[PDB]
RNA sequence: UUUGUUUGGUGGCGAUAGCGAAGAGGUCACACCCGUUCCCAUACCGAACACGGAAGUUAAGCUCUUCAGCGCCGAUGGUAGUCGGGGGUUUCCCCCUGUGAGAGUAGGACGCCGCCAAGCAAG
RNA sequence: GUCUUGGAGGUAGAGCACUGAUUGGACUAGGGGCCCCUACCGGGUUACCGAAUUCAGUCAAACUCCGAAUGCCAAUGACUU
């Protein structure tokens, strides 16, 4: 129902061979002016989401557009196929169909502006810094909520912005850093 | 209270002291090198129009050897520029040190680019 | 060693707690310290004694490095590029060791346990110390003769205001009008 | 393969590129950063310089976006001065055809112009 | 010789950015003097000397952030001689 928004035809091609929505190029780097309106009358008839790649690229386009149109949904590509190492590799065009279906089931952005209850304090406090452990469980965490990686800054924010239930995803973080001392 | 300065401001000024003296022309272009944290970069480059004759570096596609910072790989990449050169018509070339110290990785380089062919 | 260990381990997450920085490369840790004799002779008229220089020696990782003047003192006569005192610096564990056993000995080999309040400072991070004292380690007993050997110890940070200082002196144990 | 675009390098133009302030950014790249066994190094110090390593981090440097606060550039007109020609009560002043500043002001401006590599995208 | 074009140079004039000279205000610890009491504190003043600093204002042959008219040196064209 949704537009969804990728890089170029690979993609495309992908995202079309897992679920029925129209698609959007973003041609790289390079995102248009019109694009960007052709973006806001998306997401105010229809809604987008966008799906990228957790790279440099893919995260920068992803986040300026972000900061481009609010309120347009999201999805991140889950932790298999994220990863160079599964699949053909990080592109969109080297997951599996059945992927993309979980990464819509993940869609999220539905809320955008909110005063929360997510504390940067409490948050070193569960090893978010330093140790390795704080961009190994930033990463493991991201994927596990499947939110993608950022660094601990970034990622406490866009936390602390995205409406989620606190000690429920604390549990998770339990559940989490007991996978890493394995379970 | 103390400030530490950008390591990189002093190297662009002994590079400007050390180009000071030299230039490289269409027929002796002058070799340019560049150390990273990671990596190292080759250049050659005459003066006279701003252009770029051949380049090479770690972060080509080939030279699947994965230590860059290492000595060796400043070999590598210093017979792999230097044949560059030579397959476009390069014979002899004056070389800068960029402004570091003519020492391990950056004399290495020197070295085996010397060796390979150009004249210098 | 394990002085720092623990100083990282409590200080960290603590000034980090207490004052909320938004990235961890902020927190001010002690960086280097230097200790400037600064006497050569203290009249330079003596112009034979330099026993400051192996004390510094024995009483410090390595040995100092000798300075000179510059300019013509109005206080003194003969003072045109003569050596004048000696200085020594260090940052790695050389550093925190000697801070270690200063803290140990040196802080009881005072003669009252105030040393001094957080009045001496430079604003954005910084701490002089008063050196006209005598005995720092028993290491100088009778091999010293009780002449006059005083010092000017600094030790900086990469802070910014004094009470930067004041927390940093305070967390590891400093005498001071408490 | 060309094209677009970002970053890193390396150049050319008088700071109109500068300072200052406010912000945004780093998994690529650049950096801080982590150690000293040999290369090498400190009049003391792995501070810096060297060599290996990639734990953390955008905090600083670096890149982008805003401001005309300081600095910078800068008219038009009008006066001072003056070449040539004249007249006067000559330590100086006046007139005539030409030239024509400095100061001040309108204003401009928080950069343009190349090459190479890498990343992505399109062909 | 003239017209056109390109150069080098710090005079006339201007200006205070440098070096000296200089007027009137703001402001001063440092107080000088008065003193309170100052044996000593601390305080009105300091008639500050109030140092700078700052705000305005005047000068320079051996001051210059600027800077002509003329004159000088060349060029390649033209018209005269
Ligand atoms: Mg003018
Ligand atoms: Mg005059
Ligand atoms: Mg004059």
């Amino acid at each position: 129902k949704e537009v969804i928004v990728v890089e170029g035809k690979d993609d495309t091609a992908a995202i079309r061979r897992a679920v029925d929505a129209d698609t959007i190029e973003t041609n790289g780097a390079a995102v248009g002016a019109e694009v960007i309106e052709r973006i806001k009358l998306a997401k105010e008839r229809r809604g987008v989401i966008i799906f990228t790649d957790p790279a440099f690229p893919g995260e920068k386009i992803r986040r300026t557009i972000a900061e481009q149109v609010p309120g347009c949904k999201h999805a991140f590509l889950p932790r298999e196929a994220a990863k160079a190492r599964s699949g053909k590799g990080i592109g969109v065009e080297h997951a599996s169909p059945d992927d993309i279906r979980q990464a819509l089931a993940n869609v999220y952005e539905e809320t955008a502006d909110w005063e929360e209850e997510i504390t940067f304090a409490e948050l070193i406090e569960a090893g978010l810094v330093g140790g390795e452990m704080a961009r190994r469980r930033r990463q493991r965490l991201g994927e596990e909520l499947k939110i993608g990686y950022a660094n601990g800054r970034q990622f406490h924010k866009r936390l602390k912005v995205f409406r989620i239930s606190r000690d429920a995803f604390y549990a998770a973080l339990a559940q989490v850093m007991r996978e890493e001392a394995g379970d | 209270m103390i400030t530490k300065t950008s390591k990189n401001a002093a190297r662009l000024k002994r590079h400007a002291r050390v180009r000071a003296k030299l230039s490289g022309t269409a027929e002796r272009p002058r070799l340019n090198v560049f150390r990273s944290n990671k990596h190292i970069y080759a250049q050659i480059i005459d003066d006279v129009n701003g252009v770029t004759l051949a380049s090479a570096s770690t972060l080509d596609k080939d030279l699947n050897v994965e230590s860059t910072g290492d000595t060796s790989a400043a070999t590598k990449v210093g017979e792999l520029v230097a044949k560059r050169a030579a397959e476009k018509g390069i014979s002899d070339v004056v070389f800068d040190r960029g402004g570091y110290l003519y020492h391990g990785r950056v004399k290495a380089l020197a070295d085996a680019a010397r060796e390979a062919g150009l004249k210098f | 060693n394990r002085l720092k260990e623990k100083y990282n381990k409590e200080i960290a997450p603590a000034l980090m707690t207490k004052f909320n920085y938004d990235s961890v490369m902020q927190v001010p840790k002690i960086e280097k310290i230097v200790i400037n004799m600064g006497v050569g002779d203290a009249v330079q008229n003596a112009k034979a004694i330099d026993s400051a220089v192996e004390e510094l020696t024995f009483i410090a990782g390595q040995k100092p490095v000798v300075t000179r003047a510059k300019k013509s003192i109005a206080g003194f006569r003969l003072r045109e590029g003569m050596p004048i005192g000696a200085k020594v610096t260090l940052r790695g564990e050389r550093m925190y060791d000697f801070l270690d056993k200063l803290i140990s000995v040196s802080l009881p080999r005072v003669r009252d346990f105030r040393g001094v309040s957080k009045k001496s400072f430079d604003g954005r991070g910084n701490y002089t110390l008063g050196i006209k004292e005598q005995l720092i380690f028993p290491e100088i007993d009778y091999d010293k003769v009780t002449k006059v050997r005083g010092m000017d110890i600094v030790i900086v940070t990469t802070a910014n205001t004094d009470e930067e200082a004041r927390e940093l002196l305070t967390q590891v144990g400093m005498p001071f009008q408490k």
